[PDB]
C-alpha cells in the first residue's frame, strides 16, 4: 500500500529539482523566498487591486516586474508546486500568460491549486503533522511564457527508475498523435535516462515535446495525490517496474492501401 | 438582444452570513458590503468571469469585467467572494446597463 513521505514533497519543490535539471526545463526566475508583503498579501482573503486595504509593497511589484521584462515580457507564475490552471477564467486572454505583475496576483490569489500550496501541502504525510515546516520556504516561481501546445504535453510515470507508463495530458482527440507515438516513446524515455539524479525512485514526470525535443515541465509525487489521468491509481500500483516496455494511453476518436497494411498485421497474428 | 460586454451596471442584494451550518452550531461570517476596487467572480450563464467593482450606490454597482462576456440586458447573475480561500456565494443581481467592445 503506497504512501506519501516529508521528503517526496520537498524534493518536487521546483527550486528542489530546477537545480538539478536547469537545462532540460525551459526559462525561469525564482524568487526564494517568497516577497513577505506577497505573501502577507496572498493570505488576506478577496482580491484587492489598486488601479484600509492591503496590497504589497512597491518594492516587491518592481522586483517581480523586473524578472517578467528579464524573461522577455511575458511569463506563468507558480507557487513552490501547482499551477494555476483552474483560474484561466480571471486572466485577460483565457492563458496562463502574465506581462503585468497585477495580472500575476490576479491568478494566484484566485486559485485552488495555489491555495493547496499554502494550506494543503502536507495533509497526507505520515512524517509530518500539520500544526503550524523544517528549513523550507514558499517560493515565487516565474516561467518564461511561450505558445505551448497541449496536445503534445504527456504525463510520465516512474516506479523504481523505470518507465511505467505515459499519457496524453489534454482530454482531446489529436490524429496526428498515433502517428509519432513511437518517437515520442523515445523520446520521452531518454528525457527520463537524464532524470537519473532525481532523489526519489518512484515520482511523476510533465513533459512537453516541441520540434523532436522532450521539454521537462514538471515533477510531482508517486502518489494519488497527483492526477493519475487516462490511468488509475489502482492501475498504476498494479503494474510491473521490472516491464521492458511502458502502457501507453491517448484520447480515442479508408485506402486499400491502410485496409490491406492491416491485412499484413491480422496474418501476423495467425503466425507467432 | 445578446452582445459582448466589457463593463455591467446591476441591480444587486447581498446575503446576510455565508451559506452552510457550522456543526459547533455557531453561526455562518456574515458577508459584507461590496467594496470599490475588490475583484469578485460572476457567473454570468456558462461564463465564469472576473470583475473588478469600480462604484456602489446602494442595491445598485457598476462592475469592469476581466475579460469580455456574452449577455443580455436582465440577465441573472450569481457574486462571488474569495474567503478563507474559497470562490463563496455572497449575493446575486440583473444587469440593467452595459457598454460593449463595438
Amino acid at each position: 500500500t503506497l504512501i506519501l513521505t516529508k521528503n517526496q514533497v520537498l524534493h518536487c519543490q521546483f527550486s528542489s529539482w530546477y537545480s538539478l535539471f536547469r537545462k532540460l526545463t525551459p526559462k525561469a526566475k525564482v524568487i526564494k523566498p517568497i516577497p513577505a508583503t506577497v505573501l502577507k498579501y496572498l493570505h488576506e482573503d478577496s482580491i484587492y487591486v489598486e488601479q484600509p486595504a492591503y496590497y504589497p509593497e512597491r518594492e516587491a511589484i518592481q522586483l517581480i516586474e523586473k524578472a517578467i521584462k528579464e524573461l522577455g515580457g511575458a511569463v506563468v507564475p507558480k507557487l513552490n508546486w501547482s499551477t494555476p490552471k483552474d483560474a484561466l477564467w480571471i486572466t485577460t486572454t483565457g492563458s496562463l500568460k502574465c506581462t503585468t505583475a497585477e495580472e500575476v496576483l490576479l491568478l494566484l490569489k484566485s486559485s485552488d491549486f495555489v491555495a493547496h500550496d499554502l494550506n494543503h501541502a502536507f495533509d497526507d504525510c505520515k512524517d509530518f503533522d500539520n500544526a503550524d515546516p523544517k528549513d523550507f520556504s514558499f517560493e515565487l516561481v516565474l516561467k518564461e511564457w511561450f505558445p505551448m501546445h497541449a496536445s503534445t504535453e504527456f504525463r510520465c510515470f516512474v516506479k523504481s527508475k523505470r518507465l511505467i507508463a505515459f499519457c496524453q495530458r489534454d482530454d482531446n482527440y489529436y490524429e496526428f498523435l498515433k502517428e509519432n507515438i513511437d518517437c515520442y516513446e523515445k523520446l520521452i524515455s531518454d528525457l527520463l535516462k537524464k532524470l537519473d539524479t532525481f532523489p526519489d525512485p518512484d515520482f511523476v514526470f510533465d513533459v512537453y515535446i516541441h520540434k523532436d525535443r522532450a521539454w521537462l515541465i514538471d515533477i510531482n509525487p508517486f502518489y494519488p495525490r497527483t492526477d493519475g489521468l487516462l490511468f488509475s491509481w489502482s492501475e498504476l500500483e498494479s503494474m510491473n517496474s521490472e516491464n521492458m516496455k511502458p502502457e501507453i494511453r491517448l484520447i480515442p476518436k479508408a485506402s486499400e492501401g491502410e485496409n490491406l497494411l492491416e491485412f499484413a498485421q491480422k496474418w501476423q497474428d495467425l503466425t507467432n | 438582444l445578446p452582445n459582448i460586454y466589457t463593463d455591467i451596471e446591476i441591480n444587486y442584494f447581498l446575503l446576510r452570513r455565508l451559506l452552510g451550518v457550522k456543526t459547533d452550531g455557531q453561526k455562518q461570517a456574515k458577508v459584507r458590503k461590496l467594496e470599490p476596487n475588490e475583484v469578485l467572480m460572476v457567473n454570468i450563464g456558462s461564463t465564469a468571469t472576473g470583475a473588478r467593482v469600480v462604484a456602489v450606490k446602494a442595491d445598485m454597482a457598476r462592475l469592469q469585467l476581466t475579460s469580455p462576456a456574452c449577455t443580455e440586458i436582465n440577465e441573472k447573475i450569481a457574486l462571488s467572494r474569495r474567503i478563507e480561500k474559497h470562490w463563496r456565494l455572497i449575493g446575486w443581481a440583473t444587469i440593467k446597463k452595459g457598454t460593449t467592445l463595438e
